[PDB]
């Protein structure tokens, strides 16, 4: 799977959304309804489903599956 | 005081996850226990447990079980099944101030306490506990993850009493119709099933033992040669409703709650004191003008506690024969779950005209003589019934059902 | 029905081991709160807690605590300072089918369960374990470890409600007065302080971490500056009796429970809806026929539920709001235990007449304009008074005490 | 410090009671007010100062003084 899939994957099934809502510029609170202990699930999953640490000054700007993807992309090796 | 009925039921138990497969159950004397794989690998001495025989996967939406331990999980797939069973849809029961809820478990999560600590020790610490570890760990996580998505209005709390724990939420519930202060309170509670939870009855010497080879025949009561009780996890809940509001919608009535009984031994922390039981019992009696036709003993399969109970029910009654049966022998001890799955095995033989045999008594206990302990199916039409739970701590439930 | 007061105190708690000790806490605006190396070597990113100050090793005897965590040891130690303070000898209250307890803890033991599955995953598994460790880690340990010792007969069980909890145990012991179920209820709660508990709501986002350096300043609720709440532990208890029995025997009385609200949001798990507050606050004053001259507010010192709590006093109250401080700014939040203790500190209040400040306000939060905050000591003849404590899970408590 | 003060000593403050109660045919129950909890607990309390592990058919027969004096005597110390 592309990195896009997983990413997509894993923001569905964190916050109940069928693979269909989970648009490029889906905001996670505004769009999908992520809430506050949802952010910090979400920001787990990405960093064990891509084995990556994202920092908290990083994780703060990853609002939209694009910006989630965009980092994800920017930060194989 | 007004008058509190039961108008919808639901359960997930070791012997059915739901209520026909529970009847069902009864009526053949079939046992829920099976060798479990997993307390052996523990180092545990009992390798047998009344497990639900579910797959939950895909039950609950992801927003509402992000949040829930097992107990709540079973907690709320016998609420779902009793809102149904009563009737009741989201414009009666939702965003309603006089709709409430009481339902608990005895130790809340004993896997998920485990888990944060192991998570918070390894190399990720806070970042690998997550969010979600409170409201599965907390004593009240089964009241909080249920009231939260029915969108209850009314009370919302948990009662623990260790294994009395779901008898005194339907007590406290019909407390709450009889004081008018609610209309509807869903009642009941959940527990999980675990090896973190296990070891320590094991450690105490509480489980039994002896008969891994032959899990059907480990839970035995009034046995002569029992040996501790048998771990079950599960859940139910009940619909508690006040009587004029249950006939005006033409609801279902299983039964009117005619009496509630809670006391307190003063005595041993683990060891019934049998005194506190005559209290109770007769607590839950006061007033009701018809005998008690059959009697769901707390009957847990242990030495100390089996002879305990027997004689209380014989200073109890003396003459009168009330049936007597022991459901545990056939589903394990559900801790926090029993009182609520024991009143609805008891609602199932009043609703359904039968009394569910005492079963795997191979030498009946010598202290038990002349009491009417049944050992088969045997049909019967009822009237009046009463379950009793008892817990640690010396503490005492007893809920006395009648026909209308 | 009939009348309910209170008639004796007892706390161990971050501000005093004793009412004295907590009433001069109190008025000076002393800070409970201090550094913990303990959460620090654990791995937290808050580092600070409001600690009972006490060794409480070989206080109790050890045929008696063997069974307790220090949830219940804070308990059983305020029953203890409650009975004294109520007058009453053993004979009075002991081996008595009218006097009964009502008292909870939010977690039960972290600590012990955690220990339980250490021990059964090292290297001698089940004879590491120890037999006691149900009754510590079981979520109505408070209750259990106190009704057996104390010997008490009547009603015996733990109300659990996140941050409610020892609320609800209150007004529902107040339901037994009421109901004529019984003329004396001890009533109350405990919780243990440990890195095994907090570091599973640092994980949530939901503690101070900012202010590890200035311990005492971490706490401020209404702060603008405030970032979550500080941890604490201990314990509380008050004697809950029918009114005519406290006047015939002479007893001390401090005020008559004149409301009590329970409700639930039906909304978010963990963030309160304001909604269900402002309806547990106007039923707690239904038929309160003078005004509050106080309230003692949850005020958790959270960014979220600060100021869902100060929209939901102004929604009530308008234009007319009592005098509001919370005493958490002092004492950090003791969890199961903070319902009893801000009763406690709220009937002390109003027993000295004076209000405790709210501290740490070096700027108000715009949300709360237009309420009367107190923020220095304040000499005040009060006569009815107001506490509020919400949990997890959308539940809420509301107790309104007055002068008789 | 021989096995018999030792295993004294561990009766005697496992049960709480004065170090001149445990005489060599006192009964935990009859005599020390033990109860069946106390007879878990002291079992592993003498599991520990002597580190040896007592298995439980071994263990249900230590009711007495002697009886564990005469368990740790004879597997070694």
């Amino acid at each position: 799977s592309t990195i896009e899939e997983r990413v997509k994957k894993i923001i569905g099934e964190q916050l109940g959304v069928k693979q269909e809502e989970v648009t490029n510029n889906a905001s996670f609170v505004e769009d999908l309804g992520a809430d506050s202990l949802d952010t910090v699930e979400l920001v787990m999953a990405l960093e064990e489903e891509f084995d990556t640490e994202i920092p908290d000054e990083e994780a703060e700007k990853i609002t939209t599956v694009q910006a989630a993807i965009d980092y994800i992309n920017g930060h194989q090796a | 005081m007004k008058r509190a009925v039961i108008t919808g039921l639901g359960i997930v138990s070791s012997i059915g996850n739901n209520q026909q497969e529970v009847l069902a159950s009864l009526r053949e004397g079939r046992s829920g226990i099976t060798f479990s794989q997993e307390l052996k690998d523990s180092g545990m001495r009992s390798h047998v447990w009344g497990n639900v025989k579910l797959d939950t996967t895909g039950l609950i939406d992801r927003k509402v079980v992000r949040f829930m331990s097992d107990a709540s999980i079973y907690a709320f797939l016998s609420m779902e099944q009793a809102i149904a069973d009563a009737g009741l849809s989201p414009e009666a029961y939702q965003n309603n101030p006089r709709v409430g809820l009481i339902a608990g478990s005895g130790g809340g999560s004993p896997r998920f306490q485990v888990f944060g600590a192991d998570a918070m020790r390894g190399p990720r610490g806070l970042k690998a506990v997550g969010p979600y570890v409170v409201t599965k760990a907390m004593a009240s996580g089964v009241s909080a993850c249920l009231a939260t998505p029915f969108k209850i209005h009314g009370v919302n709390y948990s009662i623990s009493s260790a294994c009395a724990t779901s008898a005194h939420c339907i007590g406290n519930a019909v407390e709450q119709i009889q004081l008018g202060k609610q209309d509807i309170v869903f009642a009941g509670g959940g527990e999980e099933l675990c090896w973190e939870m296990a070891c320590e009855f094991d450690a105490m010497g509480a489980l039994s033992t002896k008969y891994n080879d032959t899990p059907e025949k480990a839970s035995r009561t009034y046995d002569a040669h029992r040996d501790g009780f048998v771990i079950a996890g599960g859940g139910g809940m009940v619909v508690v409703e006040e009587l004029e509001h249950a006939l005006a919608r033409g609801a279902h009535i299983y039964a009117e709650i005619v009496g509630y009984g809670a006391t307190s031994d003063g005595a041993d922390m683990v060891a019934p004191s049998g005194e506190g039981a005559v209290r109770c019992m007769k607590m839950a009696m006061h007033g009701v003008d018809t005998p008690i036709d059959y009697l769901n003993s707390h009957g847990t399969s242990t030495p100390v506690g089996d002879v305990k109970e027997l004689a209380a029910i014989r200073e109890v009654f003396g003459d009168k024969s009330p049936a007597i049966s022991a459901t545990k022998a056939m589903t394990g001890h559900s801790l926090g779950a029993a009182g609520v799955q024991e009143a609805i095995y008891s609602l199932l033989m009043l609703e359904h005209g039968f009394i569910a045999p005492s079963i795997n008594i191979e030498e009946l206990d010598e202290q038990a003589a002349g009491l009417n302990i049944v050992t088969e199916t045997t049909d019967r039409e009822l009237t009046t019934v009463m379950s009793n739970s008892f817990g640690f701590g010396g503490t005492n439930a007893t809920l006395v059902m009648r026909k209308l």
